[PDB]
C-alpha cells in the first residue's frame, strides 16, 4: 500500500496507493505531492521504464519496493 | 539559397542523467546532484558535505523545461560557495534562495567571475572550473574569493580562442544524451 519513489536530488517520497491500479495514478500522487507535472516524468522500476496502460503489478510492484524518478529536464 | 537549416552546439543542453554522468566519467561514483524547482531548492546537504559539491539545475519548473546549470561549493568549515559560469550578479540571483538550504551558521558566497565569457556552451564550465573551484578554496592557504574569480575568469577568457571552442565543441557533441536542438 506504501511505495517509495527516490529521485537524482537524493529525495523518497512516500506514496500510499493500494498496488492495484496504473502508472498514470502514481504520476498523477507525485504530481499532488510534489507538483512536477505528470509529462515530465520516467518512471523506472527494476531497470524498467514503466507504461502507462500497463499496471501496477503487471510489473509486479509490491508493497516497499521502490521506483525511480527521472525528469525530463535539461540546463545550459 | 543557403539551405539546410543548422543545428549550433549552443543548445547541446545537459540532462540530469547526462550532469550525473558527466560526473560518473570523471570518477566521483553515482553522486546526487541538486535543483531549484520551481522556485524551492532541493539541495541534499548531506550529499553535498560529502560529495564536495553539487551541481544545481536553476530555472526550471512546471513550464520552464530548459534551465541554468551552477555548481555549489562546499569550503573549509561552515564556507559554501556559489560558482555561476554566467559571473558573479547571476549567481548572485541565486544566492538567497540556496542560503536558506545550508546548515544553521553557514554564509554562501558567490566567486565573482565575470559574465560574457560563457558564450552559450553549458554543462563544460560547471563541471570543469566548478571542480577546480573547489580544490583552488580547499587548500590549505586558500587564496581569496577575489583572486579565485579573477583566475576561473581569465581561464575562460583565454580557453575562448578557436582551439578551446574546438575542444568544448568535441566534448559538448560526444553528449549522447539527446536533449534537441531541435532533434
Amino acid at each position: 500500500m506504501q511505495i517509495f519513489v527516490k529521485t537524482l536530488t537524493g529525495k523518497t517520497i512516500t506514496l500510499e496507493v493500494e498496488p492495484s491500479d496504473t502508472i498514470e495514478n502514481v504520476k498523477a500522487k507525485i504530481q499532488d505531492k510534489e507538483g512536477i507535472p505528470p509529462d515530465q516524468q520516467r518512471l523506472i522500476f527494476a531497470g524498467k521504464q514503466l507504461e502507462d496502460g500497463r499496471t501496477l503489478s503487471d510489473y509486479n510492484i509490491q508493497k516497499e519496493s521502490t521506483l525511480h524518478l527521472v525528469l525530463r529536464l535539461r540546463g545550459c | 539559397p543557403l539551405g539546410s537549416m543548422p543545428k549550433y552546439v549552443e543548445g547541446v543542453e545537459l540532462t540530469q542523467e547526462g550532469m550525473h554522468a558527466i560526473f560518473a566519467r570523471m570518477g566521483y561514483g553515482d553522486i546526487t546532484s541538486g535543483s531549484i524547482y520551481n522556485g524551492v531548492p532541493t539541495i541534499d546537504t548531506g550529499a553535498l558535505n560529502r560529495q564536495g559539491f553539487m551541481p544545481v539545475l536553476t530555472g526550471v519548473g512546471p513550464h520552464r523545461d530548459s534551465g541554468h546549470w551552477i555548481m555549489l561549493i562546499k569550503g573549509p568549515g561552515n564556507q559554501y560557495y556559489l560558482f555561476d559560469p554566467l559571473g558573479k550578479t547571476s549567481g548572485e540571483g541565486y544566492q538567497n534562495i540556496l542560503a536558506a538550504q545550508l546548515p544553521m551558521g553557514s554564509t554562501l558566497s558567490v566567486i565573482p567571475n565575470g559574465s560574457g565569457l560563457n558564450m552559450g556552451l553549458c554543462g563544460y564550465w560547471v563541471a570543469s572550473a566548478g571542480l577546480r573551484a573547489h580544490q583552488a578554496l580547499n587548500q590549505h592557504n586558500p587564496p581569496t574569493l577575489l583572486n579565485v574569480g579573477q583566475t576561473i575568469t581569465n581561464e575562460m577568457r583565454n580557453e575562448l580562442d578557436h582551439d578551446g571552442y574546438r575542444k568544448i565543441t568535441g566534448w559538448l557533441r560526444a553528449v549522447a544524451d539527446e536533449f534537441p536542438e531541435g532533434e
